[PDB]
């Protein structure tokens, strides 16, 4: 809650508002620094929370609140995630990556107990039906993607035990991506 | 030819079926390295059997007892019990 919400909010509604506007920043050189000190604060934290996401699995709340945070995510109108947003996007990858399950490691039961996704029912339930709304995110194809690294995860857990209700769900999910051409 | 009584003694069908597999082994002419069409045959009897097996585990997983394997009851399913289907060791 408290960091992401300071980072971004803090970050952007200051610098455009009081800074774009002020220019207490001055010199050529001045308000260069000062934009270059934001922007490495706000990709900093951003940082932060991939770092983690890297490292800790994330737990119910705290996942549904990157969610929250994606769903309103524009990419700049320029058409690429700033360094910032790019780091956010890998750092949720890295929080749904389920690759780990796939490294025959010794390890595979120690660390399917470590992770937040994995003894829950009602995370699977609830990411489900947040991809599945057609309330998309500001961007189609947030909704899109997601929905279709969660449908690869629903695929393999057959497999592991016998997860396999939702391997139903993946056909029509992966066919909502292709069609928000998520390619 | 019929299954019904086939059923409730299923178990002899598989103690024939591997006798099955023995004479039509006898014909199997895979003495040699030149037989395989043979050797596939043999390993769909122990497909069948093996899968069977599989089935009967799995059915002593959907337990409905709350002390006799938890999980699959109203408690998580994630983590199964002892994979044996609880069989007393047939002779």
């Amino acid at each position: 809650n408290k960091i992401l919400t300071l980072i971004s909010q803090i970050d952007v509604n200051n610098e455009f508002d009081k800074l774009k506007k002020e220019r207490g920043l001055g010199n050529k050189k001045h308000r260069k620094e000062v934009s270059d000190l934001i922007k490495e604060c706000q990709q900093s934290l951003a940082h932060s929370l991939y770092s983690w996401s890297c490292q800790t699995p994330l737990n119910r709340e705290d996942t549904l609140l990157l969610i929250g945070y994606l769903e309103k995510v524009t990419v700049e109108g320029d058409g690429s995630l700033d360094k910032v947003n790019l780091t956010l996007l890998m750092s949720l990858l890295y929080c749904l990556d389920v690759g780990f399950l796939e490294q025959g490691t010794d390890d595979r039961e120690e660390l399917m107990k470590q992770a937040s996704m994995f003894m829950d029912r009602q995370y699977i339930a609830a990411i489900h039906n947040r991809l599945q709304n057609t309330q998309p995110w500001k961007s189609p194809g947030m909704q899109a993607t997601v929905r279709l690294a969660w449908a690869l995860a629903l695929r393999g857990i057959s497999q592991f035990s016998e997860v396999l209700e939702f391997s139903e769900a993946d056909e029509p999910m992966a066919e909502i991506a292709i069609g928000g051409n998520v390619f | 030819t019929a299954a019904d009584v086939y059923f409730r003694e299923v178990s002899q069908m598989e103690i024939i079926f591997e006798c099955l597999v023995d004479k039509e082994e006898a014909d199997l002419e895979s003495t040699s390295i030149d037989s395989v069409e043979w050797a596939n045959i043999v390993v769909n009897v122990n497909t069948i059997l093996k899968d069977m097996l599989h089935v009967a585990c799995q059915y002593r997983q959907s337990k409905n007892s709350l002390y006799k394997n938890e999980s699959g009851i109203q408690e998580p399913e994630h983590v199964p019990w002892t994979a044996s289907s609880g069989t007393a060791g047939i002779r």
